[PDB]
């Protein structure tokens, strides 16, 4: 009966196990490359374009 | 040099309106045959 909600800003240096059990993802703006790599890997349905969209989002979008 | 050819690559950052703001992030796309300018 209890659920989590994790928030971070540098997801590379975060536990591999706490994400993988997350069933939904909200991605706002991310710039640092290594972070793009990691968040692209973990997240399945992400080809090159869905990654080319992260670093150009506006303020308030997601 | 073959006349000459000069190339400049670029990566977009922002969108500057006419009123004079600076909204980060550019969801637009420029079309060819269109002009460029230097930063005053």
């Amino acid at each position: 009966g209890v659920t989590l909600m994790v928030v971070s800003q540098r997801p590379s240096e975060v536990s591999e196990t706490i994400f993988s059990q997350c069933s939904n993802f909200i991605s706002l703006r991310l710039t640092n490359a290594v972070d793009q790599t990691y968040v692209k890997s973990l997240l399945p349905d992400l080809s090159a374009g869905l990654g080319d969209l992260l670093p150009n989002l506006a303020q308030g979008e997601f | 040099h073959v006349n000459f050819r000069f190339q400049i690559d670029t990566q977009p950052i922002g969108t500057l309106s006419e009123d004079g703001e600076f909204s980060r992030g550019s969801h637009s796309l420029p079309v060819p045959t269109e002009y460029a300018y230097v930063t005053p």
